[PDB]
């Protein structure tokens, strides 16, 4: 495991009458600047 | 203005031409082909090398003949110019002179050496010169192996003609072989590739023969 | 009384026994009209097919979940499906297209709604199969994300990208822009539910080649 | 997130809350293709309507006397009466024509026949009435005489000549070329009687203006 | 006639709870930069 990331509330969402009740969010992992990969190897998966 | 164009002198360029005056046939090669307001004639080389050049095209070899040899007796095998392949592109020319490669491919279930020798003159030079092929340029080929040996041009006819089948001057050669080492089912396959050919004079494009 | 040749565009004329041409007395062949009865620039006519046009609007509602498809545009067949479009009449002759593409996605969201549509670009040979692609990875494509709030317009320029050198007009060969739901919209009450999406396109770097009979199809690359 | 305007030809786009555009990695927007898969010049497409076209052939026989009419061409409506002609598709949008004209009268007479046709040019407001004109005087017009013997082709260039500044496409406004019998032909036997006449036209100094719906007519000068 | 101008919907008006349902619009014809007028002439109208 690469480790947990936890997302918690500091301040609850404050919704207005003209405003939505709850919002939908998305996480994305972008690989870094310096990231190397090494020593190519086969795997059992198919089509990838 | 931009679109239109006019004569009356350059109507030669717009494609009007009198076939009755051709100059030399090679003079037509110099002729600038006609063009309208919009065409772009540009020579675009996609490959560095040219497949069109005589030197390159006949570099690719082509397969003439297959036979198994179970007998040590000297094998007469005659080489016609290529038919039914890209070698048939050479069918435009009668007179041909140049040295030619021979790629022979030895296949032996039981271990056998096989020998290759080439003679431009046929079996009969007026005497039977086939008594032993050792002295005529023999090159020995190991079992399960192949070699690239090329034959120099030795002929009493300075120019071979492609078309004719006449054994004297027409063919590009006649090939001799014999097995050694007390074997059978020694099978060979032989490939003929030209090297820096010189083709002289053209002929019309030959008819496909359905009736042979 | 000599040989006179005449060539315009594709056509050409080789005449024998020609006669010298005639023109009215004191002719003036200058094209433009000064003074001008028209304010337009005389290069309008050939330029005209490049004009930007409304393309394939779609309706994106609450109910549609993620990975759903709001609207679809088949790129090269999009600019002249009908006779009404400006680039149609001149594309009904020439059979090939080298043209580049400019598409500006128009969108309007009433302030107080939240969600995203994604405008991507999928070339034909890619478009052949949707089933292969993970959804979470579509951002690899040339694209632009569109936030509900604080985005009026999404401007994306697409260079010509296709297998064959030239592409057939009447076909789908350039592939097309497909607009996907990145996240559901969230509507407080009362609000209009349907958020209308209009893909307002354009075209640039115009090219045509290889003449054909007006209505007939012709194969080129295959 | 600022105001972004976009203008192409006639259309224009004024956007608020714009987003910076996107392009594929290492884009190359150069239009032309080198190496070339097409030998044609890329200016072909806009130039194409200028291409010279067969126009309204006619049959001139023995029986027809002098002052008779061999064939008739209504000039401006001549280049796109049908959908087949090259200049049609692009003239089906723009409603006005400033264009100049190039018409080359093609004719072939079997050696040993004698007679003449005259190729004249009559503008519209002139064409309204034939009845006024003496025949013997038609040579005042811009024209070319055509001898049976020793004339292959008759080349005449017509500059734009008309009352109003611009002329309507779909109408006859430019008038037209009318070909008349200057003297009867004389045929020895045996010979083919009918001498076929084909007016092989063209167009130059192309111009169009004033956009309209594709099929609808519009008044301008009247 | 000087010709039609047509006004159509690309995207319907999106109204909020704090926002009006429908808006009122106005067309105005401003005369151009270069516009000349010519050859003055009387008309049958009164007070103008």
């Amino acid at each position: 495991s690469l480790g947990h990331l936890r997302i918690d509330v500091l301040n609850r969402l404050t919704y207005n009458s003209s405003s939505p009740n709850a919002v939908n969010c998305i996480l994305q992992i972008k690989m870094g600047d310096d990231a190397m990969f090494m020593v190519p190897t086969t795997s059992n998966l198919v089509m990838q | 203005n931009v679109e239109a164009a006019q004569g009356e002198e350059l109507a030669t360029e717009v494609g009007l031409r009198a076939t009755e005056n051709d100059g030399s046939l090679s003079e037509q090669l110099n002729m600038s082909q006609p063009m309208f307001l919009n065409f772009k004639k540009h020579k675009v080389n996609i490959y560095a090398a040219t497949h069109t050049k005589v030197d390159h095209i006949f570099g690719r070899a082509w397969a003439v003949g297959v036979f198994n040899t179970e007998t040590a007796a000297i094998q007469k095998f005659d080489l016609h110019f290529p038919t039914s392949t890209h070698g048939a592109l050479s069918r435009f020319f009668c007179h041909w002179t140049g040295e030619l490669n021979i790629h022979i491919l030895n296949v032996s279930t039981t271990n056998a050496f096989l020998k290759v020798a080439h003679t431009w003159f046929g079996t009969d030079s007026g005497i039977a010169r086939t008594a032993t092929l050792e002295s005529n340029g023999t090159m020995i080929i190991p079992p399960n192996e192949q070699m690239t040996l090329c034959v120099p041009y030795y002929s009493e006819v300075p120019l071979r003609c492609v078309k004719g089948s006449d054994r004297n001057s027409a063919g590009l050669g006649s090939l001799f072989t014999q097995a050694v080492g007390r074997t059978i089912s020694n099978r060979v396959q032989i490939f003929v590739s030209f090297r820096c050919p010189n083709f002289f004079f053209p002929l019309p494009a030959p008819r496909e023969a359905t009736s042979a | 009384d000599r040989v006179a040749a005449s060539t315009t565009t594709n056509a050409g004329n080789l005449v024998q026994a020609s006669v010298a041409p005639t023109m009215p007395v004191k002719p003036d062949f200058k094209n433009t009209d000064d003074f001008l009865s028209m304010s337009y620039r005389s290069t309008t006519a050939p330029t005209n097919p490049t004009k930007m046009v409304h393309l394939a609007h779609g309706t994106w509602t609450t109910n549609q979940h993620r990975q759903a498809l709001v609207a679809s545009i088949t790129l090269l067949q999009a600019f002249w499906p009908n006779q009404d479009f400006p680039a149609w009449g001149q594309s009904r002759y020439f059979a090939a297209v080298r043209c580049g593409f400019h598409i500006q996605v128009q969108l309007n969201v009433n302030i107080g709604s939240a969600g995203c549509l994604i405008a991507a670009y999928m070339p034909k040979t890619a478009h052949d199969h949707m089933n292969t692609y993970t959804f979470g990875s579509y951002t690899n494509l040339p694209h632009v994300l569109m936030n509900a709030a604080t985005t009026s317009q999404a401007d994306l320029y697409i260079p010509y990208v296709f297998n064959h050198n030239y592409a057939r007009t009447d076909s789908d060969d350039l592939g097309g822009i497909y607009i996907w739901v990145w996240s559901a919209l969230t509507v407080p009450s009362g609000s209009p539910t349907t958020v209308d999406v209009t893909i307002f396109g354009s075209l640039l770097d115009l090219d045509f080649q290889c003449p054909r009979p007006p209505g007939a199809d012709t194969v080129i690359y295959t």
